[PDB]
RNA sequence: AGAACCUUACCUGGUCUUGACAUCCACGGAAGUUUUCAGAGAUGAGAAUGUGCCUUCGGGAACCGUGAGACAGGUGCUGCAUGGCUGUCGUCAGCUCGUGUUGUGAAAUGUUGGGUUAAGUCCCGCAACGAGCGCAACCCUUAUCCUUUGUUGCCAGCGGUCCGGCCGGGAACUCAAAGGAGACUGCCAGUGAUAAACUGGAGGAAGGUGGGGAUGACGUCAAGUCAUCAUGGCCCUUACGACCAGGGCUACACACGUGCUACAAUGGCGCAUACAAAGAGAAGCGACCUCGCGAGAGCAAGCGGACCUCAUAAAGUGCGUCGUAGUCCGGAUUGGAGUCUGCAACUCGACUCCAUGAAGUCGGAAUCGCUAGUAAUCGUGGAUCAGAAUGCCACGGUGAAUACGU
């Protein structure tokens, strides 16, 4: 099989937001390169925070907050240079961070 | 259990005071507040006046106390004896 | 509130760089097991008084937004009450009510 | 209180025999949630019983759970200046569970070198009706025969059934004074 | 319809993967013997109860791989894992196994630890006066 | 005084957040404190305009402000200079250079905060306040929406007690997790200390302005999605 | 939510007043770095690197030293002076708006009855009529179950072959996150005033809106915060500010609250033996590495966590052993060595381990949560986090009595 030159993986906190941004990268990768794969879902991380609910005292009642972080990988089996160019020319997001380092 | 781990200590703070004091044999109580710091060969026959949080206590250094800290001789806490509690109001 | 906890946060970063950078592995090199029949000299470990305020042991930070003491959280730069306050108005990214 | 009557979860015949009487037992044998230990103990007890008599492994187990059985419990329901007591009949599910609990209360202090031997041996005792919960069954019936005098808020309750267009006999049903 | 039929036997957060085929009655559990993994245990009579019941202990050969759960529980998951795979021996087969209770997944599902409470529901214990 | 704040519980579903960035945990606090600083210092610079909300976003090497206004021109100013002075000083404040767009303008006569600013203003000027709270509700339901709750605080008329009043009309749901419902808690001053107005106003039970995606993975994106099925 | 200093309210000792943090001016130094020495260190002098920035080329900002004010600062007081926000009862099962009629009106009535529910849920209905809030809903999460993706996920079968996805190769397969599917008192039967609804019947993981959570009307309670933070009234600002060191909450006399772990044998002991989930890891952890008595250690490629690590998951499983004697349970104390984070580990820090070894035999008054993945009990991970977890927070193992009656 073909060799993966570079790894583009998408991290976002909103569970709906990550699937939509990923699907447009996948499409961008098929329309401007030749060797793409369906995005592997990969397990989702969750952090747990607990705080008071009143300003002072009232110990019993509390508040609980969650934050999820969703990771998508795509997994381009060979990325074309024209895919890396288009990623870098068309960048403007805050809702997803794309990591272009590999592992 | 606790130790002093692996490094070598002489204290930077005790070094300048000791260096001038040892040359005289002995001189006036060295005003130390650095009671976390251990006792060493260099300090023998001097008198280190040891801040305890409220005031200095003069500690005489001599060969049997080099195994110890300044804070070990110098108190902190008060122990309240237990014959009877104070009961009453005062007029 | 207090100005002293804000004054501290500002003072540590020039002094982290100034004392600590030269001293990084120096506790391990001159004192610990890496000093096996090498160094172990007092005259090169009396130098750890200078990094005393610049220590990993004083990066307790407390809030950046208010300077408010006690109950801190590094992941916001905040505390219990002040997290909840920003979260009520939706100021923290990714933060939602938990249900499971 | 409570608008209607609600039911209860059901425990399911044990994987090694196919018995409900075992499945209710393993549950009151449970210590610190550890039902798979109380399983090894129940079944190792049954093989020790089978060595006293090989005619059934469940023989002395099942009859112990007939012989040490409580039918009755004592309730309290005030009459004026005094509380008194009224026996009430216990439901089969708790009749069985009281009786099994008491065999196992005794078996865990018996000092034999395994709960499997202790338990099998306290079923040998309670099987013949000579053991430790024979007195405990008798004491509980003594209270029900002795206290047959008193009833639940007795002076007002006797008027209340006949006055609520209820019957001339004590109504066991919601919104009659009981 | 399959070459060797398969069950997923998911019970109480444990998944028993269980591949059944025709043979001579043999067992492999987590790439070892029955004797190795469930040595002198009631767990051995568990995995055996549905294969005795539809009368094919001495006629199904088996390959079992199992993850998650507690050891006494994994045997319990295998009891569904075997029964999942059988559905077509007869048309009534899953129906009768569910009626004997050995398809039936333990329908009770976790409650999360709740905030301000010391467990899932236990509100804190205070006498405070 | 019961209840979690109403907008605090919606932020994971069908309401988007007040800020949108990603900073990979360790830099998350320095970015929230900068996002807070740009919020605190910027709303003072556009004091002369009218504004309902502020939404701040941090892409790589850039900070992008979205701002919500009573009308399209107010922040824009003369020949674009006014908004270019906003973007200059957000760049000074921020740990990156800055960008700014104005959003579409929506329900400025009904917004939570532009109504609560109006009611505090009466209190600031020490009017008898005899009809004020009712006339607030009347005009707010006359101009639109489906229900309003107003709650007024600040020691009314200058009393040496707490003294509240409130008025709800039509439909105001409270525990709702779906659709926006616009709430604002104003804080504002008069002669004797802080006064404040709380405005819950209600447009609808269904807003689609954030929803989950239409499709499963396979029909969305690429036509040829399929794998080899081995051949390592 | 992590008290040797710092932190951290306090106290003591040191030190200066526009200020240990910003803006502004007058005068000297670039700030930054490297470095000797005095002083506890704060702090200062001096050496050595650098001359950036802007400039009638004076001088200054940045930042520091020095000095004033405007001002920064203040855990500075008042919670019948407040703003913001939330707790209690309580998921109480109620609360109210518009409007008519009856009363002279305060106020009733409706919000109460019959029938039914988790519910002021809903059928009938009286001068009460119409409607809204809570409750109801959208909502996530999980379960089976269909489905696609196919690695940092997988391997019924087949090949090379020790039968290891390492590779020819496979999608059957969990498996991850997402489209979602199923369950509606809807069908059918009985009951129930036609009725909501409870129960049965059938398939299925499951029938009572599937399990779980989100989720609390309005408000007295003068609840509670001026110490997140807003803020008037209102005080010092050479201070009711702040740096540096040492001490302190966790003191000790006991009582009182809570949780852990125990008092047993359901167990401990020895030797052998098993399968996790979920997440965290740029002050951090970390392969390989060599050192070490297990643990650990220092070094370092490295990491972004379905890759590598924390992590050796524990209770439980196998055999023999033990009987209420503080033991065969419980292991605190304490002596000593090997290891750690730091000027520093004595009182107030961590980890391993050797020897001996007390309290406690399930606690009178007292005292609470709980309806089923619940209570019980065991371990694990995490927020905080130099180094401290019995706490808190989430996760997974094993997992109960009964709910008649008011």
């Amino acid at each position: 099989m073909q060799n993966q030159r570079i790894r583009i993986r998408l991290k976002a906190f909103d569970h709906r937001l990550i699937d939509q941004a990923t699907a447009e990268i996948v499409e961008t990768a098929k329309r401007t390169g030749a060797q793409v794969r369906g995005p592997i879902p990969l397990p989702t991380r969750k952090e747990r925070f607990t705080v008071l609910i009143s300003p002072h005292v009232n110990k019993d009642a509390r508040d609980q907050y969650e934050i999820r972080t969703h990771l998508r990988l795509v997994d381009i089996v060979e990325p074309t240079e024209k895919t890396v160019d288009a990623l870098m020319r068309l960048d403007l997001a805050a809702g997803v961070d794309v990591q272009i380092s590999l592992g | 259990p606790r130790s002093l781990k692996k490094g070598p200590f002489i204290d930077l703070h005790l070094l300048k005071k000791v260096e001038k004091a040892v040359e005289s044999g002995d001189k006036k109580p060295l005003r130390t507040w650095s009671r976390r710091s251990t006792i060493f060969p260099n300090m023998i026959g001097l008198t280190i006046a040891v801040h305890n949080g409220r005031q200095h206590v003069p500690v005489f250094v001599t060969d049997e106390m080099v195994g110890h800290k300044l804070g070990e001789f110098a108190p902190t806490r008060t122990y309240r004896g237990h014959a009877a509690d104070k009961k009453a109001k005062k007029k | 509130a207090k100005q002293s906890m804000k004054a501290r946060e500002v003072k540590r970063v020039a002094l982290a760089d100034k004392y600590f950078a030269k001293r990084a592995e120096l506790k391990a090199i001159i004192s610990d097991v890496n000093a096996s029949d090498e160094d172990r000299w007092n005259a090169v470990l009396k130098l750890q008084t200078l990094p005393r305020d610049s220590s990993p042991s004083r990066q307790r930070n407390r809030c950046r937004q208010t300077g408010r003491p006690h109950g801190f959280l590094r992941k916001f730069g905040l505390s219990r009450i002040k997290v909840r306050e920003a979260a009520m108005r939706g100021e923290i990214p990714g933060l939602k009510k938990a249900s499971w | 209180p409570r608008r209607r009557v609600i039911g209860q979860r059901k425990i399911l015949p044990d994987p090694k025999f196919g018995s409900e009487l075992l499945a209710k037992f393993v549950n009151i044998l449970m210590v610190d949630g550890k039902k798979s230990t109380a399983e090894s103990i129940v079944y190792s007890a049954l093989e020790t019983l089978a060595q006293r008599s090989g005619k059934s492994e469940l023989e002395a187990f099942e009859v112990a759970l007939e012989n040490v059985r409580p039918t009755v419990e004592v309730k309290s329901r005030r009459v004026g200046g005094s509380t008194y007591q009224v026996p009430v009949e216990v439901r089969p599910v708790r009749r069985n569970a009281l009786a099994m609990r008491w065999i196992v209360e005794a078996a865990r202090k018996r000092g034999d070198k395994s709960m499997a031997l202790r338990l099998a041996n306290e079923l040998s005792d309670a099987a013949e009706n000579k053991g430790t919960a024979v007195k405990k069954r008798e004491d509980v019936h003594r209270m029900a025969e002795a206290n047959k005098a008193f009833a639940h808020y007795r002076w007002l309750s006797l008027r209340s059934f006949s006055h609520q267009a209820g019957a001339s006999s004590k109504q066991p049903a919601l919104g009659y004074l009981n | 319809a399959e070459n060797q039929y398969y069950g997923t036997g998911r019970r109480k957060s444990s998944a028993a993967r269980v591949f059944i085929k025709p043979g001579n009655g043999k067992i492999v559990i987590n790439q070892r013997s029955l004797e190795q993994y469930f040595g002198r245990e009631t767990a051995r009579m568990v995995v055996r109860q549905p294969l005795e019941l539809v009368d094919m202990v001495e006629k199904l050969d088996l390959y079992i791989t199992v993850k998650g759960g507690g050891i006494s529980g994994q045997a319990g998951a295998i009891r569904h894992g075997i029964t999942r795979a059988l559905m077509e021996y007869d048309e009534s087969l899953r129906s009768e196994l569910r009626k004997a209770g050995f398809v039936t997944r333990d329908a009770r599902q976790v409650e999360r630890k709740k905030v301000g409470l010391r467990k899932a529901r236990r509100r804190p214990q205070f006498s405070k006066r | 005084g019961q209840k979690v704040h109403p907008n605090g519980i919606r932020l994971g579903i069908v309401k988007p957040w007040n800020s949108t960035w990603f900073a990979n945990t360790k830099e998350f606090a320095d970015n929230l404190d900068s996002d807070f600083k740009v919020r605190q210092y910027l709303t003072k610079e556009l004091a002369k305009a009218s504004v309902s909300r502020i939404v701040i976003e941090r892409p790589a090497k850039s900070i992008r402000v979205t701002i919500h206004t009573a009308r399209p021109g107010i922040v824009i100013g003369k020949k674009g200079e006014d908004v270019e002075k906003l973007r200059k000083v957000v760049a000074d404040i921020a740990g990156v250079p800055a960008q700014i767009n104005i959003a579409e303008v929506r329900k400025p006569e009904l917004d939570a905060k532009l109504v609560a600013d109006s009611i505090t203003s009466q209190l600031e000027r020490r009017v008898m306040f005899r009809r004020a709270m009712k006339r607030a509700v009347q005009n707010a339901m006359r101009l639109g929406a489906k229900g309003i709750k107003v709650e007024v605080s600040g020691r009314l008329g200058g009393a040496e007690i707490a003294r509240t009043e409130w008025y709800r009309e039509g439909r105001v749901p409270l525990h709702t997790l779906r659709a926006d419902i616009d709430y604002n808690t104003s804080e504002a001053h008069t002669t004797y200390g802080v006064i404040g107005v709380k405005v819950w106003i209600f447009k609808g039970e269904i807003l689609g302005g954030m929803a989950a995606v239409e499709q499963p993975e396979k029909p969305a994106a690429q036509p040829k999605k399929q794998q080899r099925k081995g051949r390592k």
